[PDB]
RNA sequence: UACUGAUAACCGCAGCAGGUCUCCAAGGUGAACAGCCUCUAGUUGAUAGAAUAAUGUAGAUAAGGGAAGUCGGCAAAAUAG
RNA sequence: UUAGUGACGCGCAUGAAUGGAUUAACGAGAUUCCCACUGUCCCUAUCUACUAUCUAGCGAAACCACAGCCAAGGGAACGGGC
RNA sequence: UUGUGGCAGUCAAGCGUUCAUAGCGACAUUGCUUUUUGAUUCUUCGAUGUCGGCUCUUCCUAUCAUACCGAAGCAGAAUUCGGUAAGCGUUGGAUUGUUCACCCACUAAUAGGGAACGUGAGCUGGGUUUAGACCGUCGUGAGACAGGUUAGUUUUACCCUACUGAUGAAUGUUACCGCAAUAGUAAUUGAACUUAGUACGAGAGGAACAGUUCAUUCGGAUAAUUGGUUUUUGCGGCUGUCUGAUCAGGCAUUGCCGCGAAGCUACCAUCCGCUGGAUUAUGGCUGAACGCCUCUAAGUCAGAAUCCAUGCUAGAACGCGGUGAUU
């Protein structure tokens, strides 16, 4: 018989399966639409979550009660010192998709970027690109017709980058790599520009600018195995069920006689890779650069970094990304930002943001201080000091 | 032993 | 909200479901209102409609005047004991749950307001902002 | 933006930060942290909550 | 005429959380062989180790509302000398 | 408010030790409302111990024609087999 | 099977100021459905766990609302009829065990149904329908009563399959970067301001497109802030007892109280939720058939919450590629 009363299905089934990603760095399964008429830039950047904080901002939207107002918003920064690439391969078009045909790579390979070829690199005699090295000191040759294959063909090229890992305080001592799709035009030019950029750093300033939107696409939190009440958000049985009430009661009908794949069902929750899309760019700033934590009305000379640093991640002592809002991931995540695939004006993308101030409390704990001056001032002299 | 099915 | 609600509202967190009786800050002669509908409210399985401080209720009267009891009347939520976030950032609460009675487009009953309003209610209804003394 | 002051602790309050609580005759408090919060709603005196600028002035602490 | 007199000597198919008559009875708190702690005396027995997912059993806490839940205030809370 | 209470009564088929009508006190009896109280609920979340989990040792039972992916058809008119 | 129930047609005497068909539609007649109730007794009596509710999923369309349209006895506003459409939604409560019903209120709307009259090794057990007991009526009596009342044990999964997640041999080894067949897919609705007291209308009354700001329901994340949680048994305080006192502590099955970081977490907090093509209905172009006319027959334009992509989620463990090192 029909259900007495309408409600709609827990959870989204274009989500699905609620398993493990695959790895922990989420790919991009989609670089914004080429125009070949733009300079060569790169599409994304790779960069590591650290905290988030609160901004204090004036609010530009004619119409709204608080236009010309101050508000308050939560932020999230990404740690993004600059990649180094090292190596383009190009992709053609085929009936069964974009086929990759060749890679080439640049000469010197840095320790921590030939460390994501081992597994154990301890024990090793590091033999690593030792042969495709001295494929170079002829002076081009192995190399130079492999990019002219890629020039002759591929419609697509992507360039190969890696994280500067030793840069953070993450102790993980091994970059990550990645693909990222080049969108200028000319792929003769794409490639001339990749091979002046081998063993040579890209900054997060030369692929985002202040003001625009972006995708944070990460692998989200794990949650181990939970159950259907936190996992789809069902219903609670009531107090008096026997054998449980953190449950759903009907998994289905006596006919299709089987579990339907649309049923709640227990699992595994979390470590799922998600896009997030739309996230305004708040500050990109700077590494070699006090007071990045101040603004034209602030004028303290004060790091992003709060006091105590950023729990369970540390300092900021390299370039980072303030982003508006929340995205996927945790602290110590790698992240990877994505430009736009459409155009949004949407009247919210377009409004130009002017920071007024930024929280750098600690937040490990209820925070009175915004700098280890500030307290000095409002505590006085202490036992410790002289 | 239930007395239900009557 | 809607009829004489000249304006928009911001969402601020909901304390009040039906079932709900608040004190009465007006005149009138009333001293609570029991909260039995919400307008503008949405429909969702076995969920309460819940009012926040701005909202245009469907209220009786429990405690008050016979004239005013055992009937159903408009009201307006002017104080919610819950606390809201404002964009300013600053979550603030009261410490009791307050209305008006009014009609359907928003004038009040009575003439007085006892105790502050919220700006949200205020700025919403304007003759609750004249009424009201003291508004924060 | 305006810092404001704890009417507890006085400790100075940043935004976003903290709570406000309006009484029945329109006045209003700002508290920093549930700490000074919950002090104030169990009806504790700042002046003897050894804590407080309110009892190291009374106190001449760091005066 | 020894010995047990019972979470192992009795009866329950058994070294079963059940049942099975009675005597003696310290200090403190406190109305009190109540509950809580301790002295004398007696035990330290019950398969263990490592982790801390879901769902459970038992115990609990929860902003604002306050029975709108449910056949029904079931359960729990509140009260308590 | 198909509830409850108070009244009405041509009462299918009330009624007098088949006891009738009352009734203070009493009731782990059945019931309605009110105050208070609360995670019963809005709407869920979190913590603890013992489990489940993994290991060493020990080690059953129910049940069992053969076995175990589905749709439709027909068919003892709802098949795992056709 | 479909009498009965429900739904839909044909015809057109009439109603509708005039006027059969805007909307209705008698006398008659053709059908569909199987959510009614019956008829039947094919299966099941070496047992297929019956009412209702709670919970959860999917499906149908005979569409209540939402999108797009056509018609009117459509001036506007509101309403009625109809079409393509099941994509998305369809509530909170008083009484009743109820299904059903009836009222209150919100709502864009409070549409109908199926899935062994979905769903009891998923709950509950209020009712029905063992045994106790009361009443009324019937009965000489024992006892009877789809008459009423009260009390009345809801067992087992560790198996196969399915489902959710999780490993994994073999494709020379091992490692890294990738492709993307197939499967899934998601966003939804409203108000306010303005348009505008404008169009329309004698007046009364009274819109709409674009635009802006917000909100409803849903979903995916997140924890800066607020709140919650507290074996941080972290700090302090309190009781009783014990360690001769002090200090410092033990026990009270986490002794109690306040605060309480971290972590987890809440529409109780915050952020985010894409744009292109092909089409339905319908309206049209040219244009024959039918020297005229005709959206249609050939051909074609625009066009929906529709479909397919973009995008988003997995990645075939017998689908594939490129690269590094290869004792
Ligand atoms: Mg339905
Ligand atoms: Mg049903
Ligand atoms: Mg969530
Ligand atoms: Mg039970
Ligand atoms: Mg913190
Ligand atoms: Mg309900
Ligand atoms: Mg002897
Ligand atoms: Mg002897
Ligand atoms: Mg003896
Ligand atoms: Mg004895
Ligand atoms: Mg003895
Ligand atoms: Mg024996
Ligand atoms: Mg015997
Ligand atoms: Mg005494
Ligand atoms: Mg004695
Ligand atoms: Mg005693
Ligand atoms: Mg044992
Ligand atoms: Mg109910
Ligand atoms: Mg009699
Ligand atoms: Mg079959
Ligand atoms: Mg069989
Ligand atoms: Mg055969
Ligand atoms: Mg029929
Ligand atoms: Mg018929
Ligand atoms: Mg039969
Ligand atoms: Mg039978
Ligand atoms: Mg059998
Ligand atoms: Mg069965
Ligand atoms: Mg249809
Ligand atoms: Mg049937
Ligand atoms: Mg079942
Ligand atoms: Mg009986
Ligand atoms: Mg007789
Ligand atoms: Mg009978
Ligand atoms: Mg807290
Ligand atoms: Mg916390
Ligand atoms: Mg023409």
């Amino acid at each position: 018989s029909h259900r007495k009363y309408e409600a709609p299905r827990h959870g989204h089934l274009g989500f699905l399966p609620r398993k493990r990603a695959a790895s922990i760095r989420a790919r991009v399964k989609a670089f914004p639409k080429d125009d070949r008429s733009k300079p060569v830039a790169l599409t994304s950047f790779l960069g590591y979550k650290a905290g988030m904080t609160t901004i204090v901002r004036d609010l530009d939207r004619p119409g709204s009660k608080f236009h010309k107002r101050e508000v308050v918003e939560a932020v999230t920064v990404v740690d993004t010192p600059p990649v180094v690439v090292v190596g383009v391969v190009g992709y053609v078009e085929t009936p069964r998709g974009l086929r990759s045909l060749t890679t080439v790579w640049a000469e010197h390979l840095s320790d921590e970027v030939k460390r994501r070829f081992y597994k154990n690199w301890y024990k090793s005699k590091k033999k690593a690109f030792t042969k495709y090295s001295a494929k170079y000191a002829q002076d081009g040759a192995g190399i130079e017709r492999e990019l002219a294959r890629i020039k002759k063909y591929a419609s697509v090229v992507r360039v190969l980058v890696h994280t500067q890992i030793r840069k953070t305080p993450l102790a993980q001592k091994k970059a990550h790599l990645a693909e990222i799709q080049l969108n200028g035009g000319s792929i003769s030019e794409k490639v001339d520009w990749a091979r002046e950029h081998f063993e040579k750093t890209v900054a997060v300033d030369s692929v985002f600018e202040q003001n625009e939107m972006i995708d944070a696409i990460a692998v989200t939190k794990g949650h181990g195995f939970e159950g259907v009440t936190h996992r789809w958000g069902t219903k609670k049985l009531p107090r008096k069920t026997h054998r449980g009430l953190r449950k759903v009661a009907c998994i289905g009908a006596w006919h299709p006689a089987h579990v339907m794949w649309s049923v709640a069902r227990a699992g595994q929750r979390g470590y799922h890779s998600r896009t997030s899309i739309n996230h305004k760019i708040y500050r990109v700033g700077k590494g070699d650069d006090e007071a990045n934590g101040a603004t034209s009305f602030d004028r303290t000379k004060k790091t992003i970094t709060p006091m105590g640093g950023f729990v369970h991640y540390g300092e900021i002592k390299n370039d980072f990304i303030m982003v508006k809002g929340c995205i996927p991931g945790n602290r110590k995540r790698i992240v990877t930002l994505r430009k736009s695939l459409y155009t949004n004006t949407s009247r919210k993308a377009l409004e130009e943001v002017s920071l007024k101030w930024i929280d750098t409390a600690s937040k490990f704990g209820k925070g009175r201080f915004q700098t280890p001056a500030e307290k000095h001032a409002f505590m006085g002299t202490l036992k410790k000091d002289l | 032993e239930s007395w239900m099915e009557r | 909200s809607g009829n004489g609600a000249q304006g928009t509202k911001f969402r601020i967190s909901l304390g009040l479901p039906v079932g709900a009786i608040m004190n009465c800050a007006d005149n009138s002669g009333a001293r609570n209102l029991y909260i039995i509908a919400v307008k503008g409210s949405g429909s969702r399985l076995n969920r309460l409609p819940a009012a926040s401080l701005g909202d245009m209720v469907m209220a009786t009267v429990k405690k008050g005047k016979p004239e005013l009891r055992k009937k159903v009347m408009p009201a307006i939520v002017v104080r919610q004991a819950k606390s809201w976030r404002r964009r300013d950032g600053v979550f603030l609460y009261f410490e009791d749950n307050a209305g008006v009675i009014a009609n359907p487009k928003g004038e009040m009953k009575g003439s007085a307001i006892t105790g502050p309003v919220g700006k949200e209610c205020a700025d919403l209804w304007p003759r609750v902002a004249s009424n009201s003394g003291v508004v924060v | 933006m305006k810092v404001e002051i704890d009417s507890f602790s006085g400790a100075k309050i940043y935004p976003g930060r903290g709570t406000l609580f309006v009484r029945g005759d329109s006045k209003i408090f700002r508290f920093q942290n549930s700490k000074s919060a919950s002090l104030f709603k169990q009806r504790k005196n700042p002046r003897r909550i050894a804590w407080t600028v309110l009892f190291r002035k009374h106190h001449k602490k760091g005066i």
